[PDB]
């Protein structure tokens, strides 16, 4: 999707308490928050194909062959192929499964990163506009509290609404 | 004034493979393929019969060794590099067959 | 307490390979090639320029 | 993508003559319409997928057993343990091609719909934005026959384009 | 995504030189480009999912049937079934190996056409419109030498600023 190792130039290793976090500025000053709802579903996934894999089988197998008083030749040479290919399968769905799984965990983190940044898109509106690194360009007045409404989501758009396309085209 | 988004990222880090690229580092990661061996036979909530310089087959015709495992109540059996179902020299005509199924007949 | 053996020992485990005995017989996991393969329970990681 | 249960809060069970629908408001009142190639191109998908697993093998296997003069036994947990252990990869891919093929089912319904979304976000060009619930706010009017000539894909963007550019601003 | 074969009419036989490439008109003419990092990216993962499949196998097998002096005959609906069944387990992941890395091929052509489409979209920032078939309306004077300053990502969005905001508007 492009975010994670496409436009952002990377990530922050301040961010302790979260997969995903804020970093603002303004007439204060600088800060590192985060992001519970964005870290929390992603971590709902991660655990949620491990809970898969834990599920292991009902079905029993017994010991065929003897490595004490070996068995005939003949035989050995075709348990060791049925053995010896049923090897060569779950090394080969190990090799898909294993190498899938993967594959498809860290999509799921471009998903999350295009999906909290075109909802902040949405909550300033017609307010801001996105420079290149991965930021919102404000143009107008917010400080520590007004940051935090557009963090819980009550930020409201006709509040700032004349501020910002007053200060965007000028 | 400016506002950003970012992610999490570190530099004490593990590989991973995909299918397009291999050697790709992430965040945490977990092993999938047992490597640990417990050396030892774990054996709760069963009971259990060992053989040793018995065999399997030496608790049917019961050499001078089998004595106490002519009638072995067990949940499971354990089989030895010196079981010898044989005193006075001899083989079964059909043997491997009698293990497995005695392997799995309790008693 | 276990539920899977071999001739060297018992395989507690979890996951749902191994690469230990392929003459390993119980409610087993299944047997695999590779020695070991990671599976990321983390998002990826860009190093902070 | 974000669009089912993400940013649209949910689904209009009105619409039975589609997946997708249209629903809008003027100076007349509200309708629910529908759209046909954003319904027909997923209908095409899951019935695919359907043509695909009908298709079976033309390889016949005899029965090698027998339930009623049974067979040898130091061959029964031979053919015993390469059936059930059939039986057991079947069952993993049936457990791996079923959850998959799900799974790769309901993101074919986001890409319809972020398909459908930034394409009349283009019609309408620079005539109106996006409030939060998955709407286009108009600023202008436009009526029951205005409506329906962004639904066929007939609307023109310098049609209505100066009104729209001077009750955004305002 | 909605790219190739979406929203993008088509694609351009003339780009010899590349997956991806430029096409512009100004007062001079109109010229294809290439972009050689949305081309070699690409290259870099079909060739990827190439380098995996040629890893074969160290596990050798050795002839077990006999078509010279032929085995015994309830041995061979034995193997002829444990290989006629191999032989339809490999021919069901050829079956989904093969047709998924094709699945999945196609794909990492939308979102490296979307990653290509959303940076351009953030360089000019403020200063142009997205008519329909896939391009930016630009409403100022850009040449041959300002163009290529947009393919490089030496572009600045505050070098144009002032004129576009002027000419789009009115
Ligand atoms: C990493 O993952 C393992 C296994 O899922 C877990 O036990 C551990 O707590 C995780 N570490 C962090 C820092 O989350």
């Amino acid at each position: 999707f492009g975010a994670i190792a496409g436009f952002i130039e990377n990530g922050w290793e301040g961010l302790i308490d979260g997969w995903y976090g804020f970093r603002h500025q303004n007439a204060q000053g600088e800060g590192t928050a985060a992001d519970y709802k964005s870290t929390q579903s992603a971590i709902d996934q991660i655990t949620g194909k491990l809970n898969r894999l834990i599920e292991k089988t009902n079905q029993q197998f017994e010991l065929i062959d003897n490595e004490f008083n070996e068995v005939e030749k003949q035989i050995g040479n075709v348990i060791n192929w049925t053995r010896d290919s049923i090897t060569e399968v779950w090394s080969y769905n190990a090799e898909l499964l294993v190498a899938m799984e993967n594959q498809h965990t860290i999509d799921l983190a471009d998903s999350e990163m295009d999906k909290l940044y075109e909802r902040v898109k949405r909550q300033l509106r017609e307010n801001a506009e996105e420079d290149g690194t991965g930021c919102f360009e404000i143009f107008h007045k917010c400080d520590d509290d007004c940051m935090a409404s557009i963090r819980n989501n009550t930020y409201d758009h006709s509040k700032y609404r004349e501020e910002a396309m007053q200060n965007r085209i000028q | 004034d400016k506002i950003c988004l970012g992610h999490h990222a570190v530099s004490n880090g593990t590989k991973v493979n995909t299918l397009t690229e291999r050697g790709v580092e992430v965040v945490n990661a977990t092993e999938t393929v047992e490597r640990t061996n417990i050396p030892r036979i774990c054996s709760k909530g069963k009971r259990t019969v060992d053989l040793g310089q018995c065999g399997l087959l030496g608790t049917i015709t019961g050499p001078p060794q089998c004595d106490q495992f002519l009638e072995f109540s067990a949940d499971l059996i354990i089989e030895r590099r010196e079981g010898s179902d044989v005193c006075y020299p001899g083989k079964f005509v059909n043997e491997e067959a009698l293990r497995q199924i005695l392997r799995e007949s309790g008693g | 307490e276990g539920d899977c053996y071999h001739s060297g020992g018992t395989i507690i485990s979890n996951l749902p390979f191994q690469n230990i005995d392929s003459r390993a017989v119980g409610k087993c996991p299944r047997y695999v090639k590779q020695r070991s393969l990671l599976l990321a329970t983390g998002m990826k990681n860009v190093p902070e320029i």
